[PDB]
């Protein structure tokens, strides 16, 4: 599943 | 953590940002908490933990963002205000 990094 | 009660957390960005990645946004079921960098800031101060929920930054409701809009949010916050609460439930249909 796509994740975001921040 | 047995009251589930929302938790703030500060943390600092060091110079690749907050340390986490985001899960979720994809259908109104809200933001999640996917991966904790070690040695990242979100890791260096213990609080948050995989599978919380990313109720709110600096002051913004995040329960109902999708995932672009919490992504905006949280790219765009330095010293940053997070409210976030343990959902494991919630978190069961990423992750078993």
């Amino acid at each position: 599943x796509r994740t975001t990094p921040v | 953590d047995f009251t589930r009660e929302p938790r703030k957390i500060i943390l600092h960005k060091g110079s690749t940002g907050l340390g986490f990645n985001i899960v979720g946004g994809e259908d109104g079921e809200g933001i999640f908490v996917s991966f904790i960098l070690a040695g990242g800031p979100a890791d260096l101060s213990g609080e948050l933990r995989r599978g919380d929920r990313i109720l709110s930054v600096n002051g913004v409701n995040l329960r109902n963002a999708t995932h672009e809009q919490a992504a905006a949010a949280l790219k765009r916050a330095q010293s940053v205000t997070i409210v976030a609460q343990y959902r494991p439930e919630e978190y069961s249909r990423f992750e078993s």
